[PDB]
């Protein structure tokens, strides 16, 4: 078998920048070697073939080169949609290998999350649930933080959060915190706070809710 | 027109066998080949095998005794077939288009949970504000689509006719329940004064939600 | 459109190097491998290697690994392949022929190389006429014998051009180190000799033009 | 390395007829073959790529089968000026290596040769040498003999055959037999014959004269 090693990992590189993926064979494939981008959970995408050409309707600034067992892939000038990953592929004997692929993200400017709190409805209620969940929207960089406040108290349970892939648009990133409790648990409380701890500030941005109000 | 798309079953307990089934359209099977790729949540593309125009079939060296690939060219059918899953085996199917060595079209995919654990549609809750939000120029709504098994589950706004500033968020698996949740961002003009449905669906469950995006009048 | 340009033909010595040329024009040079192609007189076809514009990167047939050299001018859209220490059994028509990593779509006129010791002749052309012992039909052949010349090519036209009546060009043959070739036409018995039959014979390499008038006899 | 074989050197067909050139490869080679067609005194020309796929402008009579070992090409409705040579090549890995080429030689009836016998002329006497010619034009088949007696004596030596590629007009062949002698050798003789053995006679075709009849 021939074993095909994608590096590096992952790349952040800013618009207009020129990235170089390296993909090595483990014995010569003789430039039987395809490309695909991948989108967030979407099925592969041809980008370039037998090592030189570019599939129909892929842009010029994409480039594939190499021979023998060293091959490369350059995106010369990035555009906010290569985000993704890509993968190399040899089509030289079977069985066909892929490498282990490359996250490529978009630097952009830093942008604050808009936060959003909301209470748990009563269809919840009645079935004895209490999830509070928010939503911390459209912030750049990645890495956020977010403190649950029952009563002033820092909950460090039944906290689930989920962030989203890049956005096509504005290179921007998403993010849900979903507290659950059991009813009586909440009825049994009454400032419940959302506390994001991102990059953009010294200052947290808490969204609080009252209990009783609208 | 040229469409590639697998069916198979979504969940099965490990130990058993799984058949999955390429459908294919605008080609025939004997000039092209038709290979088999997995992906496992999180991780890279892996190769399964393929079959040739000419019937040949080749197979993944580590793979080899529990995989079987065959066709039926009247039929336009790709058939994968591995015998004793394990829950490693959990990741989305693809069957895609050889055209003179490169996979030039590739299915959607099928979702694989390999798991004990059961069928749970999913409870759709909406997401509404409170008094204090109709101040500003824009509102955010959502749906919370908690304890469904197994994924994936489709969230869609205004039957689709709702597709700006729509955030889905991937699911997260808590005790063999998912939970899932979507936020749109719409002008304050529209909601209240216009509806906005979170219609939810499950696959897995013939689980149809609409939830109506009504502001918690208290 | 795509045109892919190489000279005609080149006289080299014994031991010497000589670099191919191939202008390309109606596409884009870089996006294109470029291959190199000999076939020796009156065989089969040898691939040497490929290169390609873009990156540089080439693949060549190792038996021609310490001979032939890729090289490619990205400003002029030109491909040349360098041939070293010629012998005399590198003589053959090098194609160049552009196409993707695997196959070929577009070919190049071919350049003809001789690597030879020999010397520019020009040729002796002798007509042919049917001589005594006479039994003229209703048709006549004629020929003209071009022999002692070096290198090839000829180009033997038939009278002023309008002969083309049945005309016959053989393949030259080298005898003692020199070409000799022939060519005949065949016309009516009602034409020659009434009329001037003369066969033009030119010789590029050393630019001689002759002109023989079949005389009976 | 992988040999391509084409096993017949020739191809005989009428025009009308379908022809079928087979290449066989050494080892499996899956669909790596491409076809090329060299018309006489000009470059190949690309047929089919990835053993069936027809090229631009490539007439569909020309189709291409086969995947492993065993490669056709298939000419059907034969026309005249399909006359040329087929070589096959692979792909699969480096160096690319080609089929030996099937001519393909265009079916006609029978004719015999027309042959034509030359005495040395003046004006090569003057600068010492004899080259005594004959041309045996416009036959078919192409298998023919030749031989020359000078004065009984069968002199196959300082003789030149030169064979005509099948004409494009009329599918018949010429030759050309030459007997160049030194000025003395042929001083010393009178009787000069050309004989041609052909198929449309039992009898040799025999062109003669004499040097002295003049």
């Amino acid at each position: 078998d021939i074993q095909m090693t994608q590096s590096p990992a992952s790349l952040s590189a800013s618009v207009g920048e020129t990235v170089t993926i390296t993909c090595r064979a483990s014995g010569n494939i003789h430039n039987y070697l395809a490309w695909y981008q991948q989108k967030q959970g979407k099925s592969p995408q041809l980008l370039v073939y037998y090592t030189t050409t570019l599939a129909d309707g892929v842009p010029s600034r994409f480039s594939g080169s190499g021979s023998g067992t060293q091959y490369s892939l350059k995106i010369n000038s990035l555009q906010p949609e290569d985000f993704g990953s890509y993968y190399c592929q040899h089509f030289w004997s079977t069985p066909r290998t892929f490498g282990g692929g490359t996250k490529l993200e978009l630097k952009r400017a830093d942008a604050a999350p808009t936060v959003s709190i909301f209470p748990p409805s009563s269809e919840q209620l009645t079935s004895g649930g209490a999830s509070v969940v928010c939503f911390l929207n459209n912030f750049y960089p990645k890495d956020i933080n977010v403190k649950w406040k029952i009563d002033g108290s820092e909950r460090q349970n039944g906290v689930l959060d989920s962030w989203t892939d890049q956005d096509s648009k504005d290179s921007t990133y998403s993010m849900s915190s979903t507290l659950t409790l059991t009813k009586d648990e909440y009825e049994r409380h009454n400032s419940y706070t959302c506390e994001a701890t991102h990059k953009t500030s010294t200052s947290p941005i808490v969204k609080s809710f009252n209990r009783n109000e609208c | 027109q040229v469409q590639l798309k697998e069916s198979g079953p979504g969940l099965v307990a490990p130990s058993q066998s799984l058949s999955i089934t390429c459908t294919v359209s605008g080609f025939s099977l004997t000039g092209y080949g038709v290979n088999w790729v997995r992906q496992p949540p999180g991780k890279g593309l892996e190769w399964l095998g393929m079959i040739w125009g000419d019937g040949n079939t080749d197979y993944n060296s580590a793979l080899k005794s529990r995989l079987s690939i065959s066709k039926d060219n009247s039929k336009s059918q790709v058939f994968l077939k591995m015998n004793s899953l394990h829950t490693d085996d959990t990741a989305r199917y693809y069957c895609a288009r050889e055209r003179d060595y490169r996979l030039d079209y590739w299915g959607q995919g099928t979702t694989l949970t390999v798991s004990s654990a059961s069928t749970t549609p999913p409870s759709v809750f909406p997401l509404a504000p409170g008094s204090a939000a109709q101040t500003n120029s824009m509102v955010t709504l959502g749906c919370l689509v908690k304890g469904y098994f197994p994924e994936p589950v489709t969230v869609t706004w205004n039957s689709g006719s709702l597709s700006s500033g729509v955030h889905t968020f991937p699911a997260v698996l808590q005790s063999d329940l998912y939970t899932l949740s979507s936020s749109v961002t719409v002008p304050s003009s529209p909601r209240p004064s216009e509806t906005v449905t979170c219609n939810v669906a499950h696959p897995a469950s013939s689980t149809k939600v609409d939830k109506k995006i009504v502001p918690r009048d208290c | 459109q795509v045109q892919l340009q190489q000279p005609g033909s080149e006289l080299v010595r014994p031991g010497a190097s000589v670099k191919l040329s191939c202008k390309a024009s109606g596409y884009t040079f870089t996006n294109y491998w470029m291959h190199w192609v000999k076939q020796r007189p009156g065989q089969g076809l040898e691939w040497i290697g490929n290169i390609y514009p873009g990156s540089g990167d080439s693949n060549y047939d190792e038996k021609f690994k310490s001979k032939a050299t890729l090289t490619v001018d990205t400003s002029s859209s030109t491909a040349y392949m360098q041939l070293s220490g010629l012998t005399s059994e590198d003589s053959a028509v090098y194609y160049c022929a552009r196409g993707l990593a695997f196959y070929f779509d577009h070919w190049g006129q071919g350049t003809t190389l001789t690597v030879s010791s020999a010397l520019t002749t020009p040729p002796s052309v002798y007509p042919l006429a049917p001589g005594c012992g006479d039994t003229t039909g209703s048709s006549v052949t004629l020929g003209c014998l071009v022999k002692g010349y070096f290198p090839e090519p000829v180009t033997v036209t038939w009278n002023s051009g309008s002969l083309s009546s049945s005309v016959h060009t053989f393949p030259a043959l080298l005898q003692s180190g020199l070409y000799t070739m022939s060519s005949s036409v065949t016309v009516p018995s009602s034409t020659w000799p009434s009329e001037t039959v003369t066969c033009s014979v030119a010789h590029p390499a050393s630019s001689t033009t002759v002109d023989k008038k079949l005389e009976p006899s």
